């Protein structure tokens, strides 16, 4: 699943730091169940200091 | 700002010379001489060592004005843990002094509370501020009339 | 066992690590990413405990930092004398004192700041200084400005030593742990070779220089044409016209006839009636003696000759039926840890420079010092503002030896574990002290204002209402002035003017020193003052105390010193730190010495500063004022914080006018404190995100992503600026006023 | 004042303190009072007196009628 | 007495447990992250409201959240 | 001032007597258990 | 070898030290009239108030407004009798508050050994009660025997 | 130290200054206060008459008071001091 590993993705998601911002993707998980495969690393920290944080794909968009 | 304005701008029009806030409005040492300095001076002479005037009362709440304005400082400086180890060491002290550990609490001693705190330094800041001003404003006119 | 343990080139002299900023800590090793990085940047540059865990580099950075920092005040000694040298009226306030100001900075004339060059004297236009240099050159016998550009030279070179010296001990030869760890010969050597040696050789200038020289210039001599300093040396006969006890040569000193040495090596007491400063005699026999006892104390501990004494060997017999194993490991605290030592030597240079403050305004050392009397004002409030700085900081680097190196298995049962096993009951008995000291001395202030208020002077606390007199203090200042008659004889006076002796001084027309009264009002001042100091030590004694834990927070040695909260749980756990205890003390301090120079600026422009006319009539600056308006904080505000602020913000258009600018930017400075201190850190991040919104919106957005200030850091900031414009405040209103009215 | 509006202070109330001595009570006294009294900067006496009022009655009336007005309330 | 809430954006990362300082949280398995386990509070009411598990969550936004409600003498931390 | 003994009534009453009523009826209520 | 912990438990918030377990202090602790657990509360209540009346007339005669008339024995008094009233009324609403009628008492049974004491009932609603009139009684009779032996017997003394 | 058969003495429930004699004074000091102190007794009762008595004796002297008892029924005994403006 996911759009692509490697792709440029932009987060829909509201409460996140990086909504409306560019994303590189570095993981997608193919296990069933599991509600935030999607792992995007961003160039920018959020206020806890890190860029790591899981997405589910209807949360992202290619961009 | 805005009552300082009219207050000074009106107890120089009052007395006749409007010269006074047009060559001192302009930069701050004219408002802190001209006007804080200049018209507070029958305010703080309202009580002395040799005696008392009609203003005593407002010369009593312009310091009781400053006391509890910076007694706000107080709350708003200084926030709850430090406030709240020291009355657990108070806590401590009257549960173990003899004769007066007898008398209990039933209310558990704790600092005040974040907001709280906050809301405490806020009324004590506006009571003081307000006093400050109310007793400088009705003794730097009523003393001077004009 | 003590020997020089160095090792060669630990850290190759190079640039590269100055380009990278945070190479110190691993965090900040990577690079920034947030604009609180440039804080953390600032914050853990000194901090060299948290670079790395090794204690010999760690010793290493503090003996090269030590080094800097003596090339920092050289540097400024440098400055100072090169001012004296080039931009001053030395030799023209030197020919005369009594009437021209000291000035030593000379303004460029550009935006009208001209106007600051203002009218000292002597055909002279400069800023008129208030450190003390000018009379500290009087008393150290410097005649000419060659000497001041020499001395200016010299100290540059010494700067140059130290910087030279701190890139020596940390990249050509750095010593090891164990050489650090040899305190018993570090206090061998700073006792007899640094303050007895020290004190040897500025006896020796105070008998061949700073004596004759000061002999001259009471004698009204010209000092174009006093003798250069070298000749009392090469011509032994000036020297002896001066003090005939030179004629012997030496030979009194070897064979025990000190009493022969009478002439030069006296103890007077007093002040010298024509300048108003101590005497030199005095001064250069009190050098002697604290050098020939210094040096006795400096051979007091064991390094490696056998004598001596393990200090280790001095504290374990140190321990008594109420401790138990009191005294045992504190060695180990005070020779692993540099805060224990820092926490040791902070407290006893912020108390000290306290009892230079008192043992300069009531012992005056220097010639015109006490008539010139901005530089006692301006002295005593800058040495007591100094001494609670690092006070306040002896019970901060207390506070960061317990979270970061008290190590609690090996202090069991000694004094240390004991203080903290029972901290409630010293924080718990310190909080009634303060409470009792708050009401006992405040509200009788409050009192006093509410009877005066409600016109009922007989129900005050005055020197005419119910009297409080300091029967202690009274007690002690009469033994002090009837001691040379009995207790004390070798004495031709008595050791300060202030308590009660009589001998009216008059220098220049303008009172030097008189006896010094205390009443009710100084009673209630000082019992002001130890309440305040016990309200500073209650919060600093907290913060030291609770650093490890408490019944709030029982793993708060594990969230560090610089931490800001545990979170709003246990009902808000805001301020838990022993950071912020210091924090708090910062402002204790603040109110605390302030109001101490301010008893000191009234009470001594009311009882002791002034002038005398003839037949013997002594008129003070306010006169007489403190023994009634000083028991009510409306005569506080009245007759000293609007009565004596009236040459503060009328100096504008005048040389004075910059203190008046201070005085407001000061005010500026105090109310931006109020607006870090009373506000937090999510508030302004939220702003701080609507002002990013704004810059994404035009493409300016930064990289480095904006943040606001972190909790310890706004409070640090909000601390800063109010304890910056506050002082600066005190400072400009002080400065304008004593200047004004001396 | 209703007599004389520019030379006489407008009273507000009576002050009883039991904390005042002899200068309190002698320097409060203001406005031709028979002790001391506390002066109204709150501009009632001019409000009341452009609208109608002119006797205390009329104001005793008027705090009557405003006692049954919050009673009605 | 607080509410300690969990949301399924955790990944089982286990640093808010290990932040806890009154045992409020632990690890349950669960089938939503990589890490097969999700954090829980069934202590809940030994909750001082600290919000160290807060601090320690990487997940952006939390996972663990805690919502100060009705304060007692377990979440007022006393001794007394 | 028509009754000048009202002033020395009723200020001790609602100085003293009534916080003394307010506070203490207060202080039982809110720390009754209920 | 001097400070011990409270009863050998060191995890208990106190210690023995010399200011509370001393052979003296110990002793005048013992029976000072807040600490007899067998007396009944009405009777040591008189005696926590023949105290508290007594000495509270001294800083009311010589400090207060009215000390410079010769009704100073008369206004000082009435504000010490004053003081008796107000505390009183705060021991009242303090035994309404703490303790509920019918319960049983806010007290440690156990002494300072292992021997088992009958409950101390002060802190009850009814040891509170007798408690309460035992300080009126015994407030308002020992300010009137501080102001007779003062201000009626007129006895010398330095300072009066 | 714990026990699980004195739970009092494992928590800190000592009478850590208490005495157990039962009696000192003798019958007639005892007999002399209870008769005296019999209506100071009940809560409820003692607190309406302590507050329905206390208003009545602040109001008597408060009113019975002089001139030279308390300044402020003595008036003034001066000539008013005239402010500024001829107010
Ligand atoms: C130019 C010669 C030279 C060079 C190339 C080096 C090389 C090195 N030094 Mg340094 N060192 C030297 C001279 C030299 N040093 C001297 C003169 C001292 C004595 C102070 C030392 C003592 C020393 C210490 C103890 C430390 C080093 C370390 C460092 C490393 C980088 C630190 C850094 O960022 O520096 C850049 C630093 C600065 C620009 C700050 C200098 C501040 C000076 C002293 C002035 C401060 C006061 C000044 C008036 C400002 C006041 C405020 C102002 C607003 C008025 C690097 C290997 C560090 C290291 O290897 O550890 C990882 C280390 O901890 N040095
Ligand atoms: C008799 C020898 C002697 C004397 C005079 C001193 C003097 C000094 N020591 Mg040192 N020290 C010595 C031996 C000595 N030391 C020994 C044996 C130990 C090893 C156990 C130490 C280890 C030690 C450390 C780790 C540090 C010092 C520091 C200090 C300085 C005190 C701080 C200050 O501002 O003072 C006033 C300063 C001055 C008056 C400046 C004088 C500088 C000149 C060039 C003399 C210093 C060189 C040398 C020590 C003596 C040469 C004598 C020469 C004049 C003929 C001062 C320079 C502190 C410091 O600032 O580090 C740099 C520091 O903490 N000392
Ligand atoms: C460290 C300080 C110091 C130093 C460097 C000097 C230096 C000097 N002293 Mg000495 N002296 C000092 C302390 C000092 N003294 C003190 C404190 C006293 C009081 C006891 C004197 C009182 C004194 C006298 C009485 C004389 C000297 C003399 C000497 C000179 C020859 C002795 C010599 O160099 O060895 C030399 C210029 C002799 C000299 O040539 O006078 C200039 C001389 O006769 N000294
Ligand atoms: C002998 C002096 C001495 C010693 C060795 C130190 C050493 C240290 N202090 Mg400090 N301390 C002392 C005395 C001293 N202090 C005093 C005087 C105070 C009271 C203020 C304290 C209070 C104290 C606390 C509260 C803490 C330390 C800490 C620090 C550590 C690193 C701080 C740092 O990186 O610098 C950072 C330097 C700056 C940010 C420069 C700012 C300078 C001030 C604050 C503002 C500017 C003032 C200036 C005069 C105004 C000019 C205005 C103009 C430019 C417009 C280091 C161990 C910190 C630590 O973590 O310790 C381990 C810390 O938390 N100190
Ligand atoms: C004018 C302002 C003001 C006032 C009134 C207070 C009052 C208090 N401060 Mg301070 N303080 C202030 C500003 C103020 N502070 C600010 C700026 C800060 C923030 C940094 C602090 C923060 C703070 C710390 C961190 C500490 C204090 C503490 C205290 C207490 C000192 C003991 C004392 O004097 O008891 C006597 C009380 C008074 C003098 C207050 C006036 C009461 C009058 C005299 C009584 C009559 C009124 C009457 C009953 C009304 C009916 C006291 C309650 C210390 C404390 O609590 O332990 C002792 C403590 O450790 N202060
Ligand atoms: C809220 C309105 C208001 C306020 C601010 C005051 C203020 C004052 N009154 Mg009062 N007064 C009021 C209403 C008001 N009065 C009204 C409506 C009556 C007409 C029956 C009176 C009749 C009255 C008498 C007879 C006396 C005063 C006196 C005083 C003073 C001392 C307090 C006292 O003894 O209260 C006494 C209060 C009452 C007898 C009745 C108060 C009823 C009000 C409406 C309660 C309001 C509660 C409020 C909304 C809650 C907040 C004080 C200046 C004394 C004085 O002049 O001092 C020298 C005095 O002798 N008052
Ligand atoms: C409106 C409020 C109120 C009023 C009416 C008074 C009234 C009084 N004050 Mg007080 N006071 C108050 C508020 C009040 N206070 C508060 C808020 C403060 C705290 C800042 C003070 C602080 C203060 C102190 C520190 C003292 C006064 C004293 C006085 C007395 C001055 C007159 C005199 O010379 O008598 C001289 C004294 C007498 C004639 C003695 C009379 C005592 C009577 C007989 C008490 C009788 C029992 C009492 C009524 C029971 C009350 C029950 C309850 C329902 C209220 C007078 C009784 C002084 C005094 O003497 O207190 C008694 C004094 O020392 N005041
Ligand atoms: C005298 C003051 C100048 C002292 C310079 C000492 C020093 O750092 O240079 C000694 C440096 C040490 O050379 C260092 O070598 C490193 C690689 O090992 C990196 O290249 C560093 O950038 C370089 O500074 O020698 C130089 O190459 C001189 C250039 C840097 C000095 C510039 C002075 C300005
Ligand atoms: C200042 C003097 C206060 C007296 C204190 C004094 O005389 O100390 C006497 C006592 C000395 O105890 P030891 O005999 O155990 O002391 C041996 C010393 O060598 C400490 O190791 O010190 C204490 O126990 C501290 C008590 C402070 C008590 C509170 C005082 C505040
Ligand atoms: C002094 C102080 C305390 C201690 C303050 C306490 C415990 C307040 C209680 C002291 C007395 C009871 C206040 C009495 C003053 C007023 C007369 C109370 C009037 C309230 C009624 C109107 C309801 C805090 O708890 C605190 C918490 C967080 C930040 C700052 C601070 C702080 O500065
Ligand atoms: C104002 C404020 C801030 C915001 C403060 C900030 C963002 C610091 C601003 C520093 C300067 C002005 C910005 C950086 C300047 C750069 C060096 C760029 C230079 C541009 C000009 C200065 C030349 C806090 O973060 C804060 C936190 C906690 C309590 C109170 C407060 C608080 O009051
Ligand atoms: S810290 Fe956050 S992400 Fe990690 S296990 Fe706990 S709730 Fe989940």
């Amino acid at each position: 699943i996911g759009p692509k590993r490697g792709s440029i993705v932009k987060v829909l998601r509201r409460e996140s730091y990086w909504f409306n911002d560019t994303g590189k993707v570095v993981a997608v998980d193919q296990a069933p169940g599991v509600r935030y495969p999607v792992v995007v690393r961003f160039d920018k920290v959020n206020y806890a200091g890190v860029s790591t944080n899981n997405y589910s794909p209807d949360e992202l968009e290619q961009s | 700002w805005v009552t300082f304005y009219w207050h000074w701008k009106h107890i120089t029009l009052w007395q006749g010379n409007v010269a006074q806030f047009n060559e001192s409005s302009t930069y701050l040492m004219g408002w802190l001489r001209d006007y804080l300095w200049l018209n507070s001076s029958q305010l703080i002479n309202g009580y002395n060592p040799f005696g008392m005037n009609s203003l005593s009362v407002w010369a009593w709440m312009f310091l009781f004005g400053h006391l509890v304005w910076a007694t706000g400082f107080m709350f708003l400086i200084s926030w709850r843990g430090y406030w709240q180890e020291l009355i657990e060491t108070l806590a401590w002290a009257h549960e173990r002094t003899p004769l007066a550990n007898l008398v209990r609490w039933k209310d558990k001693p704790v600092a005040l509370s974040i907001v709280q705190a906050r809301l405490v330094g806020l009324a004590h800041f506006s009571v003081g501020y307000i006093f400050t001003y109310a007793a400088f404003l009705i003794a730097s006119t009523s003393g001077k009339f004009g | 066992e003590v020997k020089i343990m160095v090792e060669k080139d630990p850290v190759k002299t190079s640039f590269e690590k100055w380009a990278k900023p945070g190479h110190f800590s691993r965090t900040l090793a990577k690079g920034p990413n947030t604009t609180t990085w440039i804080w953390n940047l600032h914050a853990d540059a000194h901090d060299f405990d948290s670079h790395t865990n090794d204690l010999e580099e760690i010793s290493r950075k503090v003996f090269s930092a030590h080094f800097g920092q003596l090339a920092v005040i050289f540097i400024w000694l440098s400055g100072m004398y090169f001012h004296g040298a080039r931009f001053s009226n030395y030799e023209a306030w030197l020919s005369d004192p009594t009437h021209i100001k000291p000035s030593a900075q000379v303004v460029w004339p550009i935006v009208g700041q001209k106007i600051l060059n203002g009218d000292v004297g002597g055909g002279f236009q400069g800023i008129q200084i208030t450190s003390g240099f000018f009379q500290l050159w009087r008393a150290s016998g410097i005649t000419s400005e060659l000497q001041l550009y020499t001395t200016a030279i010299g100290g540059l070179i010494f700067a140059a030593l130290m910087l030279f010296a701190g890139w020596f001990h940390y990249h050509k030869a750095a010593p090891k742990l164990a050489w650090f760890q040899n305190v018993e010969s570090m206090l061998n050597h700073h006792l007899a070779g640094l303050l007895g040696l020290g004190s040897l050789a500025w006896a020796g200038h105070q008998v061949h220089v700073s004596l004759p020289i000061n002999r001259l210039l009471d004698a009204g001599v010209d000092p174009k044409e006093i003798p250069l300093p070298h000749e009392f040396i090469l011509n032994r006969d000036l020297l002896a016209q001066l003090y005939p006890s030179f004629s012997k040569g030496l030979t009194p000193f070897f064979t025990l006839n000190w009493s022969e040495y009478s002439d030069f090596l006296t103890f007077r007491g007093g002040l010298n009636p024509v300048t108003g400063g101590l005497w030199l005699t005095d001064t250069a026999h009190h050098h002697l003696a604290i050098a020939v006892l210094f040096l006795v104390a400096g051979h007091m501990y064991r390094t490696n000759f056998g004598i001596g004494h393990s200090m280790k060997e001095i504290l374990e017999a140190h321990k008594g039926p109420f401790t138990g194993e009191g005294h045992k490991g504190l060695y180990e605290i005070l020779t692993t840890s540099w805060h224990a030592q820092l926490a040791i030597n902070l407290a006893m240079l912020g108390s000290l420079t306290i009892i230079v403050a008192h043992h300069m305004y009531a012992m005056p050392p220097y010639p015109y010092l006490a008539t010139d009397y901005a530089t006692q004002l301006s002295l005593f409030t800058h040495h007591m503002w100094i001494g609670g700085f690092l006070v306040v900081g002896a019970a901060a680097h207390a506070a960061i030896f317990m979270v970061r190196d008290y190590d609690p298995t090996t202090q069991y049962n000694n004094l240390l574990d004991r203080v903290l096993r029972h901290r409630d009951a010293i924080i718990s008995h310190l909080n009634w002290v303060c409470i009792f000291l708050g009401f006992h001395s405040f509200g009788l202030y409050i009192h006093n204002d509410t009877m005066s208020a409600l016109g009922r002077p007989q129900d005050m606390f005055s020197d005419t209402a119910i009297q409080l007199q300091p029967v202690f203090a009274q007690w002690i200042q009469n033994t002090h002035a009837l001691a040379p008659s009995l207790t004390a004889p070798n004495a031709t006076a008595s050791t300060s003017l202030t308590w009660g002796g009589g001998d009216l001084v008059a220098v220049g027309g303008k009172v030097a020193l008189l006896p010094i009264p205390l009443g009710t009002a100084d009673f209630l001042v000082h019992h002001i003052h130890a309440f305040t100091i016990h309200v500073t030590v209650l919060i600093l004694l907290k913060g030291v105390l609770f650093a490890r834990s408490s019944r709030l927070i029982p793993d708060k040695a594990n969230l560090g010193f610089r931490f800001p909260c545990d979170g709003p749980g246990r009902g808000g756990t805001c301020q838990v730190s022993a950071w912020d205890h210091v924090f708090l003390g910062l402002f204790w301090m603040y109110n605390a010495i302030s109001v101490v120079i301010f008893h000191f600026s009234w009470k001594m422009q009311s009882d002791v500063w002034g002038s005398i006319s003839d037949q013997g009539v002594v008129t003070h600056i306010t006169g007489g004022n403190f023994a009634q308006s000083s028991i009510t904080i409306n005569g506080w505000l009245r007759d000293f914080l609007w009565a004596q602020a009236s040459q503060v913000i009328q100096s504008y258009g005048s040389s004075l006018s910059a203190y008046g600018l201070l005085f407001l930017g000061a005010h500026f400075v105090w109310a931006f404190s109020l607006m870090f201190l009373f506000s937090g850190r999510g508030y302004w991040q939220e702003l701080i995100e609507s002002i990013v919104w704004a810059h994404n919106k035009l493409k300016v957005a930064p990289a480095i992503q904006p943040r606001a200030l972190s909790i310890v850091q706004g409070r640090a900031v909000g601390v800063a600026h109010y304890l910056l414009g506050g002082i600066a405040t005190t400072w400009a209103f002080f400065l304008a006023r004593i200047i004004s009215v001396g | 004042w209703g007599q004389d509006p520019l030379h006489v202070r407008p009273i507000a109330h009576a002050i009883w303190d039991p904390h005042f001595g002899q200068p309190a009570v002698e320097a409060f006294t203001r406005g031709g009072a028979s002790g001391p009294v506390n002066i109204a900067y709150s501009g009632v006496y001019q409000w009341w007196y452009t609208i109608g009022l002119r006797t205390n009655q009329d104001l005793y009336g008027g705090s009557i009628f405003l006692l049954f007005v919050s009673a009605l309330f | 007495a607080h509410s300690v809430k969990i949301y399924d954006t955790c990944i089982g990362c286990t640093q808010c447990v290990r932040a806890c300082p009154t045992d409020v949280l632990e690890m349950v398995p669960w089938d939503g992250c990589k890490a097969s386990q999700i954090a829980s509070a069934p202590r809940t009411e030994d909750c001082v409201g600290c919000k160290r598990c807060e601090s320690a969550c990487p997940t952006d936004f939390l996972s663990v959240r805690v919502y100060l409600g009705a304060e007692t003498t377990r979440s007022m931390g006393l001794a007394y | 001032m028509t009754a000048s003994y009202l002033p020395s009534i009723f200020v001790p009453l609602i100085g003293l007597v009534f916080p003394a009523i307010t506070m203490a009826s207060l202080f039982i209520y809110i720390e009754q258990d209920e | 070898q001097v400070i011990e912990p409270l009863n050998g438990d060191p995890f208990i918030g106190g210690l023995e030290t010399p200011v509370t377990s001393s052979p003296l202090i110990a002793w005048y602790l013992s029976n000072l009239p807040a600490y007899r657990t067998a007396v009944a509360p009405l009777l040591r209540g008189v005696e926590i108030g023949l105290a508290h009346g007594y000495l509270l007339v001294g800083p009311f005669v010589l400090a207060g407004p009215l000390r410079n008339s010769a009704v100073r024995g008369e206004a000082g008094s009435l504000a010490a009798a004053g003081l008796v009233a107000i505390l009183t009324m705060c021991l009242t609403i303090y035994g309404i508050a703490s303790f509920k009628e019918g319960e049983a008492s806010k007290a440690p049974s156990l002494t300072l050994t292992g021997r088992q004491k009958a409950a101390d009932k002060l802190q009850t609603a009814e040891g509170w009660a007798g408690f309460t009139g035992g300080f009126f009684f015994g407030g308002l009779s020992g300010v009137a025997w501080a102001y007779i032996l003062l201000y009626v017997l007129n006895l010398p003394y330095p300072v009066k | 130290y714990f026990d699980l058969g004195e739970i009092d003495n494992t928590t800190g429930n000592w009478d850590l200054y208490g005495n157990d004699d039962p009696n000192r004074y003798n019958g007639f000091q005892n007999k002399f206060f209870e008769t005296f102190a019999g209506a100071f007794t009940k809560r409820g009762l003692l607190l309406k008459f302590l507050v329905l008595g206390g208003a009545t004796t602040i109001g008597y002297l408060g009113s019975t008071s002089s001139g030279d008892l308390l300044a402020i029924k003595n008036g003034p005994k001066q000539a008013p001091i005239m402010g500024p403006r001829g107010r």
